[PDB]
């Protein structure tokens, strides 16, 4: 858990790497077809949620 | 450059290098 | 743009705006 909020899914395939959380949620609402624009915007709510 | 600049938490001033519009002119 | 409009089929018509030509005139 330490290690995939501060480093997302860089420490399963290697040496872990710190990246700012919101940074990472960014990077995996890419994978599921939503824009990085959308969470920036809504992580307010997003978190709230 | 979807959205505005007051809806992001974490933001910084650095200037867009816009390589495109001199190539117009 | 991918060739001539009549192939597609269930196409649609209208403009299709492109930012280039303003600056240049
Ligand atoms: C934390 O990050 C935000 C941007 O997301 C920034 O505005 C703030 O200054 C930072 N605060 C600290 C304590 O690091």
């Amino acid at each position: 858990l330490a290690g995939t909020i501060t480093s997302g899914w860089t420490f399963g395939a290697g040496a872990a790497l710190q990246i700012p959380f919101a940074m990472q949620m960014a990077y995996r609402f890419n994978g599921i077809g939503v824009t990085q624009n959308v969470l920036y915007e809504n992580q307010k709510l997003i978190a709230n949620q | 450059v979807s959205g505005n600049c007051d809806v992001v938490i974490g933001i910084v001033n650095n200037t867009v290098y816009d390589p495109l519009q001199p190539e117009l002119d």
